[PDB]
């Protein structure tokens, strides 16, 4: 089974469909920021949720796209980095597992596939947590400085609108950009 | 005399009392608690991780 | 560093410096020691801000592209000043002054690092 | 009359002194300042930032 050994993992990241654990783990996260200022705007500023809810639900799933549209863009960029930068110490915990299999005639391919397992976890989910984390505080500080400083002199309802959609939009694009 | 009669004014519940202003000045440290999840939990995890594999060479 | 993540850093800090700045302007020109204190501040809005410069424009044009004494160095420093004279007239001096001391050592480095190369 | 001519209050011994006690009206931790929050927030979004810059190169 050393084809399949090799692959199993590595075709799941490399896919454009989200793996069942980065799916929910993005989708959930962002969904959970995209909520957050909607206690702001409801305790501070005390919009009343119930009467709006209309608007507030629709910009929270819209939110939500474009942060996970930022999750895996940005993700995907820092795995190129890290999967590197975490080589270097997984490739001794691999070769150290390796030594205990001392396998007589063991191919090469598996010799890559063994290391490349764990690097690729690793990658994978340092990549997650950080990413989502830089995402969450881009998103989070972006709507205290603009709404509380840009947006001083606008009703809250537009103030909403716009920070809302604005630092969203705005996170996505620059998920490209570093690409 | 007559003193001022402020009227009828409504006394709620205590959960009630909870949903309106609570973290009245403690909404932004009540912000923090909320966004721990989003920022806390994945900043503190991932520092564990590069601790432990970010050895000097 | 990478030249695209070195672009936004540098972009990042003195855009920070200056809104620090704006923020803090009326108690920094209460006292002279306060002034004094915001030369320092200017000196590094200038430096973080003529980094981004020209690692942007080293990205837009090409890697390895020098930077001038005009437009490039001059922008740079006048953008600085702006700043400066919002807070307090008196800085103007202080904030330039530092400025160009920053200045005269960093083409020093900046000579040493990619001449020598 | 002392206070009319600014003269040292505390020469006229008061009748008798009480001690009250006021333990802090609960606002919250003093972190909740618009200024502070986004002071906070930059803070770390820099840091982060930062840490980005350290992993893409």
């Amino acid at each position: 089974s050393k084809q399949q050994s090799e692959e199993d993992l590595l075709l799941q990241d490399f896919s454009r469909n989200l793996s069942a654990k980065s799916s929910a783990l993005f989708f959930g996260n962002a969904f959970i920021v995209s909520a957050i200022p909607i206690w702001l705007y409801w305790r501070i500023w005390h919009m009343d949720l119930i009467q709006s809810a209309v608007l507030y639900s629709v910009m929270t799933l819209v939110s939500t796209y474009l942060v996970a549209f930022a999750y895996k863009n940005v993700k995907f960029v820092l795995k190129h980095k890290v999967a590197q930068k975490r080589e270097d110490a997984v490739s001794k915990e691999v070769t150290r597992k390796l030594s205990e299999a001392d396998n007589r005639k063991m191919s090469r391919k598996e010799k890559d596939e063994r290391i490349l397992w764990k690097k690729n976890e690793v990658a994978d989910y340092e990549a997650t947590t950080f990413s989502i984390f830089y995402n969450n505080t881009l998103f989070l500080v972006v709507v205290i400085v603009a709404s509380f400083f840009i947006l001083k002199n606008f009703n809250p309802t537009v103030n909403y609108i716009l920070s809302i959609s604005a630092s969203s939009g705005l996170i996505a694009l620059l998920s490209t950009g570093s690409k | 005399g007559s003193t001022s009669a402020p009227g009828q004014g409504g006394i709620l519940a205590q959960r009630e009392f909870d949903r309106r202003f609570s973290p009245h000045f403690l909404d932004w440290a009540a912000f923090g608690v909320m966004t721990l999840p989003s920022i806390g939990i994945p900043l503190l995890l991932w520092y564990s991780s590069k601790r432990k594999y970010d050895t000097p060479k | 560093v990478g030249t695209g993540t070195s672009l936004a850093l540098s972009s990042l800090l003195s855009l920070l410096l200056f809104a620090g700045m704006q923020m803090y302007s009326r108690q920094l020109a209460s006292t002279e020691w306060l002034t004094i204190q915001g030369g320092l501040l200017g000196s590094g809005l200038f430096v973080f801000s003529l980094t981004a410069f020209n690692n942007l424009e080293n990205l837009v044009f090409g890697k390895g592209f020098q930077a001038k004494i005009f437009p490039e160095i001059l922008l740079c420093l006048l953008l600085a000043l702006f700043a400066s004279g919002l807070i307090h007239r008196v800085c103007v001096t202080t904030c330039f002054i530092f400025s160009m001391v920053g200045l005269y050592y960093i083409n020093k480095i900046s000579s040493t690092l990619y001449q020598a190369a | 009359k002392a206070q009319r001519n600014n003269e040292d209050i505390s020469i006229i011994p008061p009748l008798f002194t009480v001690s009250v006690d006021h333990r802090g009206t609960w606002n919250g931790p003093w972190v909740s300042t618009e200024v502070l929050a986004a002071a906070i927030g930059l803070v770390i979004y820099y840091l982060a930032f930062s840490a980005k810059s350290h992993i893409q190169a």
